[PDB]
């Protein structure tokens, strides 16, 4: 597992170099923006249940074959497994938003996940739809300008978007 | 790599939990302390050469036999001094990494793991590197909380050698 | 009990390590945030009765059938209303405990563990307690970071019921 | 495991009470003193190795029968085990200093430790000597008035003393 | 899938043993009881629609708020009623599967596994499906041991919801 | 684990004897009554959830100190643990009703249960109240004369009563 | 002890489950089959002596060397014949126990466990006890399902010796 | 694991259908024939030891290279392993005869067995010979018209033959 | 585990002394007698099966209540367990004969064995009879003057006797 | 394969250790004893046929029924005698392997593993092979330590059959 | 695991043959040379630490890129892992020298080692250099003509060389 | 304690086996080698003082700084020299124990276990004790196999320090 700081460290060690000002300024700026990152993580986490549910409800409205008999989300065991996967994916995304680095998302969630959905026969392209469903909902929640010190989080909201696309790209 | 953020995540991913206010408080403490750690890392970095060159002499004065005895483990040859100065730089550079990352991870991964096996195999005495760390700790010219961060990770190295 | 300090200690006692700057940063973040959490807990405590009495009605209005249907699980009797008001107090009181402790531990230990077994056995609908938590969240009259702490632990309860 | 905050919580729940101002003021004061607590923990931890060593060196100077053949600290395996115990005890003391509560020290170190030293035949009264050796050295280090914002830590240094005596009382 | 035969085999394959008179007695009991289970399954199947349509109304009468409240979890829309009737059919159809198979396996695999996670996520109250199961149990028109088989698996569902 | 048949077997083997007619008649009669035993087991099992719930509801009505703050059934974790124990006890009783022998109830539930409730501090005398609460409810359900071939189950209902008293005697 | 009822209970207590229609069917099959098993056990018991005395001679005829060779493992002494007749009785008595209990448990516990260690230590040939079991199987004079129960447990013994 | 009943269930659920009369009649007929199935299972099981032994004796008579030095059934460890495999195969066949479905035989015995005999270098074609040796012996025993209520088991004996060929086809 | 050499070592270390000639002569003599010790171990081991069997046969001749129904050696599982114990005891005796020290016999066989035979209800006094049955047989075999270089093994045969009595003393 | 050398290596590779004087002493003992083991193996090998042919008759005399009884397990046919003589050769040949290797490994791997399963399946009595081993032990014509090695591995076989 | 004796045994058993004189003479000669084999094993083992160290020191002198930042032997964890591998290889070589057979070296060290160094990205060609570094040093030590009964060990020293080349061939 | 005999027993007690010719060969090798080990142990013991006093000076000459530097880890005080001479005696005495026992056990148990922890804690350099072991190895005045035993256990110590 790496965060935005440990990543820069690991790249300097490989070259045997101390950090340069170009890097002490980039990391100092990361710190300057930490409060935004924490609001974002708090906001998405405190709406985890609604994000997954409404995203699930909409996925099954658009693709009703996932829930008819013989479908991959038919029966409660596969429905629960499906809601679980959506929760697990959103959980490792919020980890990446806090670390400022996607490493945890890759090693411990996405890596090998495409091979898994093909062994059990799950439509990864449908999982990808679910992932970008939660993306739009999470950004809406994280970037909500209400009840929070006004400011620009556009850069942050773009980074958050990268983690979701990274996940939906790894399964589709 | 052990940082305040990877620990906070590790604690959550361990119990299968989403992050909580318990963990976000821990990272807010990192982001705050970073101001004092950064200026310490910047200073050690800018005065890194004088601190290495002075640390090397503090060692050669305390243990003069390292400059006169025969053996590839000693600094009695120009190649041996290069090796020693290199190692002292390594220690200082890991201290800056620890300040930038906010924890022991860099030093844990790159230096402390395997230290006892190497120091024994190559007949390097830990007393040498502690003396070099004591010289840096006294002469880094830091004050206030910037100095508290530096000594925290320098003493952590010293305890790993003791 | 899960607090920022017991996690910091647990992370060290797990790896057999002494505490380090990695963990002390985590506790400094707790001590700092405590200023905003305390005044939230003080406020919820001082206005606890009006928040419980209003939260109970928010529920009886949204789900009026709970006051007219027959059954020991409903508030259609004076004993049932006492039980409901009691439970709503329990939730609010755990929120204050979480603010005082700096984490979910109090609610995790005393409330969330066993919630699904009890809510099922006694045919209590989670929708009821979420509505009571939504009313508290809207009307606790907190502003700024005091409100961020309160909602953090109120939403954490709501997610446990969802 | 409990800390000073979780302890007060656990005592209110048992009576079913919200906290009173008498407790919101005591806990707020604890926070006011947190910086001192952190200096103390940092100072003792960064001198762990010297504390144990000098304490060991002095214990074996006063009680040289622990290290002569047949002694409980004779051979390197029992010497190391002894230095280890000293390090382990000092480690759970520094945990208590940070938690403001001795619970972790009791459950995970001291509880059952007296019965252990009697099964293997170790002089617990000598362990007790070692523990108060580290106590005096740690307080000296923690309360050192040099290189630190001047102030009164006398209350803190007394609490720290309580954890050591608690440990030396549980083995003696 | 848990049937009397797969249990008998599982018990033997577990201990590394061939089948024995101990296990064959267990299957003979299945083959005998099948006569009463079959005619129960046939009846529930032939009167499945009237039992679903009546079970749906038993629910909408007992809990009238499910037809007037707003929310995708309620039957206040034509799509919501379709969903409810569908779910009630699912329960009845699993009861027939359990009778045909001779055990809980069908219901265990296809319905009970994950029930609590789904009923919570989608805010479906178990009280609704128990009422629908109580209406089927009273009105399936079975007598004798055919009725004992039906109620055995209907009560088994009800206990899974309680 | 023994049942009514294996018990008689184990007693003959100890004396090295074949069975006598006195025993072939007793065991043949047991078989004659098997249908009643199965109705009883079916009836109690299919009302397990209501038996435990109504019994729990009544226990806490009579002893409201079990559920007030500081009580042994206070908090949801101890409430659930309590409902669980009631379910576990009723589960090993229904096992004994089917085996015609209390051995499974003793070895795998009751044996050591008194020592357990005293270590954690649970009122075993309250557990005993809960157990005889379920007893009266289960017998009512098992002996219900409605929707079942009329006959005498009084002997059976007495045996069932013995298993409950055996359990409430082992904890009180 | 392995009976149809202890297996049915064991299968439930294993998965943490209450009994179900799956297990009760298994016991109903035991109670039904008991009618045929009982009259088999009664018959073997009433004609136990003639079956033991005939089984002993079937062995001494097939393997005449067991009555003439020297050694404590052979029936060439009056004490050795007593031992053999005793062992043959043991086998028959376990067959009746298996019929009374409804499964192999009695024979599994009291006879089959340790059979190979004993038959080897004391140099007893399994061929002897199989011949005695073959004589009982042919001459027990049972018909119909009473005979199917007897041979089921006699062949089970023979397979344990093979 | 599936039996003839659970299989039909699993096929209806996939289409979301209740069972039709065409299936209630097929399964009712299966029940009508259960007694034959039980005689067959009992008869083969009670002659397991002779089936494997005589089949082994004949395999090694026809293929004496399996037992000469260097042969795959040479030494007692490989002879025992070989007799064991024959017993294990016959054991999962008798499971399929009782379940009326080959699923248990496939998942828990045959699946992957061909790859196993090629890794250790065993002649699967010889295993196949052994399997059809036991087949002819088992059918002879199961279909023996003596000491049993006369009737037609030809359909059953054909099903039993299918399980053996299925096994010998999976290794050859 | 200690042998005659490691024992002397452990006793010198406790006093911090080098070995004296009194000990270099005792251990050198032990070596001088090693061949006898090896014949003894070989002779008893190569007759292990007959020692246990004949000893078992005689124990059950003198105490026929151990093998009648209800007896502790009744059924094959308890008979085998009994023959096993006899074999296990003789096995740790032959270990002690080779080590010249009873430590392995005490730590890994006898220690706690008396408490075990009282929990399961075995007559330890009968086990003691069995142990001295094997003793007389083993000494007869070990001290057999035939087919072996003539000499005096009386000292050795006495040591061997000590190990058996030690075992029969620990159970009786 | 269990030899003195593979045990010495196994003991070291187990603890992660290099070999030591502890293990080299063990192999020196093998190399020394080899002189007596070799000449035993050479002798048994050179007189292997007369020892097999005599061992076969010792068996047919002690147990004459093996030459007259019907059954593929007996030596009453020319093919059965060939099989018996073969098996006796197998035992003798494993004894030579054990002497050449310095331990039980050859016999453990090639003969003892599976012995009980085979002797039971094929109804071969261990008494037969022990008698053949007793005849070899008495008539191998070895003296001194060569005989001590032979009997050591012959008795080891006999104990495996007992 | 096989040694020079067990190997010959395993080859005779495969053909079902007793040993011939050609083999009794080869194995007797192996015994004649055992003392040399033991000196060799003793000499290399008692200089294990210097062999690995001097070999490591020289490898990093010739290939200084293995130890500069980004190198595979950079950091102490990879340096230690590297010294460890050198020690582990030398350890299984000394096993083969004692067994007179390379089997233990192949099964438990070399087999699969090439695939391992390619997964983690280690230069196997550099490992091969290290292995033949220790080879020359070990032969020098083993064949040192000083302080040892004079004689010819040239055959032995060639066998020892084969084990090292076998190892360096399996990684390069 | 690791001796040739406890290993031979341990190998048997591990596999549940009686001793065999495989293990007895290993002990015969110990009994034989004992003749050379004993006279080595006797010699080291009789000349133990001159070997300790000479070994101490070999160290103080090679590393003269140990007699002039300040610190409780050095021999610059009369108490420090006593400690050093004591430690050197300890090493020699363990070598004799290893010869008497026939293996590394004595040194493994009493000296090597914990060596790295102690040498680090007390800042004792392994180079010192290796030099003292090299002086003993050169000057013990043994010849032949008595010397091979001594150096075997002295080099084993040196490798433990390297
Ligand atoms: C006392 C038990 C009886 C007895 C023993 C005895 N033996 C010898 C001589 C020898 N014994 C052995 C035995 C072994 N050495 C080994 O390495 C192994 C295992 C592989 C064994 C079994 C040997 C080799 C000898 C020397 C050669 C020989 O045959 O003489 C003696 C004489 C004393 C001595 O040590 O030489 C004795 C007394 N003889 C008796 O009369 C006792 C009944």
């Amino acid at each position: 597992m790496l965060d935005a700081f440990a990543k820069v460290v690991a790249q300097a060690d490989a070259r045997g170099e101390f950090l340069t000002n170009a890097q002490f300024d980039a990391l100092s700026n990361l710190v300057k923006e930490g409060n935004k990152r924490l609001d974002a993580v708090n906001r998405i986490t405190s709406n985890a249940s609604t994000i997954v549910a409404n995203a699930a409800r909409a996925l099954f409205a658009e693709q009703p074959q996932l829930i008819q008999p013989g479908g991959n989300a038919y029966t409660n065991r596969r429905m629960a497994a499906c809601l679980r996967d959506m929760e697990i994916i959103l959980r490792y995304v919020t980890y990446a938003i806090l670390a400022g680095d996607s490493s945890v998302l890759d090693d411990r969630c996405l890596n090998g996940l495409r091979e898994t959905y093909q062994a059990l026969g799950t439509p990864g392209s449908s999982v990808a739809v679910a992932i970008q469903k939660m993306k739009d909902a999470a950004i809406a929640i994280a970037n909500d300008p209400n009840g929070i010190t006004p400011g620009d989080c556009s850069a942050l909201m773009s980074e958050i978007a990268g983690y979701f696309d990274r996940a939906a790209a790894a399964v589709a | 790599m052990k940082t305040p953020i990877t620990e906070a995540i590790a604690a959550a991913d361990t119990q299968g939990r989403f992050l909580s206010n318990t963990e976000l408080q821990a990272v807010d403490g990192r982001f705050k302390r970073a101001v004092a750690s950064m200026e310490a890392a910047r200073a050690l970095t800018n005065n890194a050469q004088s601190l290495i060159d002075g640390a090397a002499q503090a060692v050669y004065q305390k243990f003069p036999y390292t400059t006169t005895m025969q053996g590839s483990q000693y600094a009695s040859t120009p190649e041996g001094k290069a090796k020693c100065a290199r190692d002292i730089g390594y220690y200082l550079r890991m201290v800056t990494y620890c300040l930038v990352a906010g924890g022991t991870g860099p030093m844990d991964e790159y230096l402390i793991a395997g230290l006892s096996e190497i120091n024994s195999t190559f007949d390097l005495s830990p007393s040498w590197y502690i003396e070099a760390l004591k010289y840096i700790k006294a002469n880094h010219g830091l004050t206030g909380q910037a100095a508290v961060e530096a000594n925290a990770y320098i003493d952590y190295a010293i305890n790993a050698l003791s």
